């Protein structure tokens, strides 16, 4: 029923997102948005019959400020996605007080995912502006981009154009499913 | 010798690797190939997060021994 492509002609399998998943994140670091704070998660699930399947919000240890987050410890992330064999489908981060965007950090931060999974999508909640947003890195160009640049910055900008949404309809099919999260904190 | 590099995704990376490589060598090689900055790379094996200053010897990776990759996660 839908068929996606990459600018390159590559196919992507489906990837069906908790239509809950969103505002789910959203109440689960509402005291961290409420202290003007950033959160990331990871989107956690399985492939079933050549689509993904998005059923567990991750969120690992990390560290943040009003306009920064990262991990502080990926093998405890490691452990317990190998454990429950849950696969890397994309990430969430909040912008608590900005508009709906892909930073630099996050382009970068994206490209290795989509390199690794060229499905991986990067969901960005602005909750002051209720906005938000499914982003991906053009593939293979904005990707390519990505991959020989090598500026510190680390807000520095980029040549051309890199990130899209993804299509309405494209690979990520919301649907109302179940969704367990996983805080590691 | 080769190694693998066993993703989080389904993916598994072989790479032509030596002895005495080290993790830094190692972490430059995937860039190379896959386009992965070694910042943003955290390697395992047996169990531990690999050093970058100490090599595939060390740790007693050997001929088609399978280390795992896990990304690190920046956002803004
Ligand atoms: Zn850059
Ligand atoms: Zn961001």
């Amino acid at each position: 029923k839908i068929h996606a492509y990459t600018e390159g002609g590559k196919p992507l399998r489906t990837i069906y997102l908790p239509k809950l998943l969103k505002k789910v994140f959203l109440d689960v670091v509402k005291p961290n948005t409420k202290k003007n704070l950033e959160t990331c998660g990871i989107l956690c699930g399985k492939l079933r019959q050549n689509a993904f399947f998005i059923t567990h919000l991750v969120i690992p240890l990390q560290e943040a400020t009003s306009d920064t987050c990262g991990t502080t410890d990926e093998a405890s992330l490691f452990e317990f996605q190998d454990k429950h064999n849950l696969l890397t489908l994309g990430w969430i981060h909040t912008h608590p007080t900005q508009t709906c965007f892909m930073s630099s950090v996050d382009l970068h931060t994206h490209c290795s995912y989509q390199l690794m999974l060229p499905e991986a999508i990067a969901i960005v909640m602005a909750p002051s502006k209720n906005t938000s947003g499914i982003f991906r890195l053009l593939d293979p160009e904005g990707l390519q981009t990505i991959v020989k640049c090598r500026k510190p910055g680390l807000a520095h900008p980029h040549e051309g154009k890199v990130y899209t949404m993804v299509a309405q309809p494209g690979h990520v099919r919301e649907i109302n499913s179940k969704l367990q999260v996983v805080d590691l904190r | 010798m080769q190694i693998f590099v066993k993703t989080l995704t389904g993916k598994t990376i072989t790479l032509e690797v030596e002895p005495s490589d080290t993790i830094e060598n190692v972490k430059a090689k995937i860039q190379d190939k896959e386009g992965i900055p070694p910042d943003q790379q955290r390697l395992i094996f047996a169990g531990k997060q690999l050093e970058d200053g100490r090599t595939l010897s060390d740790y007693n990776i050997q001929k088609e021994s399978t280390l795992h990759l896990v990304l690190r996660l920046r956002g803004g």
